[PDB]
RNA sequence: CGCAAGACGGACCAGAGCGAAAGCAUUUGCCAAGAAUGUUUUCAUUAAUCAAGAACGAAAGUCGGAGGUUCGAAGACGAUCAGAUACCGUCGUAGUUCCGACCAUAAACGAUGCCGACCGGCGAUGCGGCGGCGUUAUUCCCAUGACCCGCCGGGCAGCUUCCGGGAAACCAAAGUCUUUGGGUUCCGGGGGGAGUAUGGUUGCAAAGCUGAAACUUAAAGGAAUUGACGGAAGGGCACCACC
RNA sequence: CCCAUGAACGAGGAAUUCCCAGUAAGUGCGGGUCAUAAGCUUGCGUUGAUUAAGUCCCUGCCCUUUGUACACACCGCCCGU
């Protein structure tokens, strides 16, 4: 996997987690 | 590993070089990295020159030329055979082909 | 569309896609001061004569 | 059967007396029908004539744009509207191991004709020069450009449009600039690259007829 | 209708040849370019957009333009050849040289040749992306 | 043939210049800087590198204001395709532009910290200075410009070399290293988990800085060599290839 | 082996195979065949032909350079859902 797309997935995961923990 | 000491460009002593658009694909390529051709060709072909000169209202009108500057990117310049791959030793050579 | 003759002076080479044309230099008789390059189809020789239907047309050289 | 070109009349287009050859060619306009006068559809037309087709022994890369200021008796009387160089000449003049010094002046002649003159010059490689390049430093370029500006202003603001065009035909301004700049950096191809009509005075038929004879 | 002066003395027009890689324009105008005599394009002479810019279509267009200009009494032509210009290609399309050849072959006199494609002192952004066309 | 708007400064333009880096290309003027050279001027150790702290920092992005030409994330269609939520095409929003406030990240690269010394050669080039046959311009004299031939000093580089080094690629530095110590900052410790969780801090947001562990694994990896392969290029051959 | 009712057959689909001088071909003969045993093959003569003396396109095989994360070697390796 391209490293920048792994970074993008991690950032989307972090955003989803931020929505999880408000 | 490093293929070229100059990294395939002429960006020595500066930080940024303005980009240009490839004449073929319109890709953005640094002006010092793009492969530059200056083609000075007769505005009429060597076939049409006879008819055009015969039909001219002047005597020895000398047809004008056409001065075109082409800025190929590396992919387009390789595909168009303007430059080609060279051996590891022959890569260092910088004299233009004799033509 | 006049027809004229020119003597072959030097068989330059063989060209063509699969190879059918002989590129050759021909010197005109009636002038002998002008020579041209023509790609003749078929088996050609050295020193013979060739019948051209157009004197103002030349094929690619080299 | 409707043919627009059976409605059209052909007029001769004349050049001002600044040129050896007067008949620059023919122009066709639809015949007058009501308020759609042929004269008004014929006035304000720009003809780009090479100086070779305007003078017997002059360069062909210099073009003059002449504008039709009046029409009488199937005859269009053109006036000087601008000057230019052909693209081939300018493209040939720009080589890659020298500097191109470019200057421009907005200057009015003594008869209200406000022109914009562009001058272009190139640094000259010496006949014994071994260095590949012939670059002038920035201050040298500024001095050359100031000399260009002052010489063009002197050659334009002092005379009228007739004498201005008369010195444009052999391009004496370019030769003067080339002569003056050998003390700064020798120049190679000095030309008044382009002249354009910025402002005209009020139209007076008397002066136009004066130019046409 | 024809100019009053016969064709023994040349009457000049300006043939603007616009050779883009999609078709060819052969457009004869008055010396001032304001008034046009005949403008026929390579797309008016083929039924496929593939050959809209082919040399054959350009030669047909030049032949028809030359015949139409001869019928109105224009014997000589000033040539203003132009490519697409702007940000796009400065090289004329494949039909430019064929159009000029067929214009000179159709009993027409050739005046001065000039290149008039629009070259910017600098331009807007080119149509392609920063990576450009990728086909 | 004009007019309006916004964007951008082609060719000249270079392994050329300047800037701490990001970056910087129409003219002219103003403003404050700056290196290098020159210096038998002045001070006289005032210096190097630096936790903390601070300035600047491409692009994208975020707030307001102006503008809004082109191009154009998203999006709408048209194609291609087994399928295309892409490549190609027509439009096209944010954005791209400027002003103010944020953001502080890039393969922000020379993937190479800064200061100092020593260590081969050569030809170029930029700036300054010095010396000198000769040519050319300012109508003629010196000065000065443009050339020519050298020298010196810093600078961007190049070629060459059994300097030496290195796993080699390669590097006059990546040399002067088991014959190991000139000064100093930052920083790495098998591969993943992971630049993730968590706490803290910064931000309007997007996110930035700091930053694990459990667990898992015998290899990941660097350079080079020989093959094989290539919808890479160039050559050569053959009526089980063609003409 | 003899007798008669006897069928497309105006250059034969896209597309293809084998061919350079006693050659493509049309014809008979001895064999592996075989108890006389040939529509196959083999070997032999037999009458026998114009494009070809070239080239690298359609087809391939080789060579050099080059790229490689392939070496079980592209039918490889490998990413994610």
């Amino acid at each position: 996997m391209r490293a920048k797309w792994r970074k993008k997935r991690m950032r989307r995961l972090k955003r989803k987690r931020r929505k999880m923990r408000q | 590993t490093k293929k070229r000491r100059n990294n395939g460009r002429a960006k020595k002593g500066r930080g940024h070089v303005q980009p240009i658009r490839c004449t073929n694909c319109a890709r953005c390529v640094p002006k010092d990295k793009a492969i530059k051709k200056f083609v000075i060709r007769n505005i009429v072909e060597a076939a049409a020159v006879r008819d055009i000169s015969e039909a001219s209202v002047f005597d020895a009108y000398v047809l004008p030329k056409l001065y075109v500057k082409l800025h190929y990117c590396v992919s387009c310049v390789i595909h168009s055979k303007v430059v080609r791959n060279r051996s590891r030793e022959a890569r260092k050579d910088r004299t233009p082909p004799p033509r | 569309q006049p027809i004229k003759l020119a003597r072959v002076t030097k068989v330059l080479g063989r060209t063509g896609s699969q190879g059918q044309c002989t590129q050759v230099r021909v010197e005109f008789m009636d002038d002998t001061s002008r020579s041209i390059i023509r790609n003749v189809k078929g088996p050609v020789r050295e020193g013979d004569v060739l019948t051209l239907l157009e004197s103002e047309r030349e094929a690619r050289r080299l | 059967v409707v043919d627009p070109f059976s409605k059209k009349d052909w007029y001769d287009v004349k050049a001002p007396a600044m040129f050896n050859i007067r008949n620059i060619g023919k122009t066709l306009v639809t015949r007058t029908q009501g308020t759609k006068i042929a004269s008004d559809g014929l006035k304000g037309r720009v003809f780009e004539v090479s100086l070779a087709d305007l003078q017997n022994d002059e360069v062909a890369f210099r073009k003059f744009k002449l504008i039709t200021e009046d029409v009488q008796g199937k005859n269009c009387l053109t006036n000087f509207h601008g000057m230019d160089l052909t693209r081939d000449k300018m493209c040939s003049m720009v080589k890659k191991w020298q500097t191109m010094i470019e200057a421009h002046v907005d200057v009015k002649t003594t008869d209200g004709y406000l022109l914009r003159l562009f001058c272009v010059g190139f640094t000259k490689k010496r006949n014994n020069q071994i260095r590949k390049t012939s670059y002038a430093q920035h201050q040298q370029v500024r001095q050359i450009r100031k000399k260009m500006m002052e010489i063009m202003t002197r050659e334009v603001q002092t005379n009228d449009l007739k004498e201005v065009v008369n010195k444009l035909i052999p391009d004496s301004i370019g030769k003067d600039i080339e002569k003056a700049c050998q003390s700064i950096y020798p120049l190679h191809d000095v030309f008044v690259r382009k002249v354009k009509m910025l402002k005209k005075p009020k139209f007076e038929l008397g002066k136009l007829m004066e130019l046409h004879g | 209708l024809g100019p009053q002066v016969a064709e023994g003395e040349n009457v000049f027009g300006v043939c603007h040849i616009f050779a883009s890689f999609n078709d060819t324009f052969v457009h004869v105008t008055d010396l001032s370019g304001k008034e046009t005599i005949c403008r026929v394009t390579g797309g008016m002479k083929v039924k496929a957009d593939r050959d809209e810019s082919s040399p054959y279509a350009a030669m047909l267009a030049a032949q028809d333009v030359a015949q139409r200009c001869k019928e109105l009494g224009i014997t000589a032509l000033h040539i203003k050849l132009r490519a697409t210009g702007g940000n796009r290609t400065k090289t004329p399309g494949p039909g430019a040289q064929s159009a000029l050849r067929a214009l000179a072959r159709s009993g027409m006199k050739i005046g001065r040749i000039e290149d008039v494609t629009p070259i910017p002192s600098d331009s807007t952004r080119r149509k392609g992306g920063r990576r450009g066309r990728r086909l």
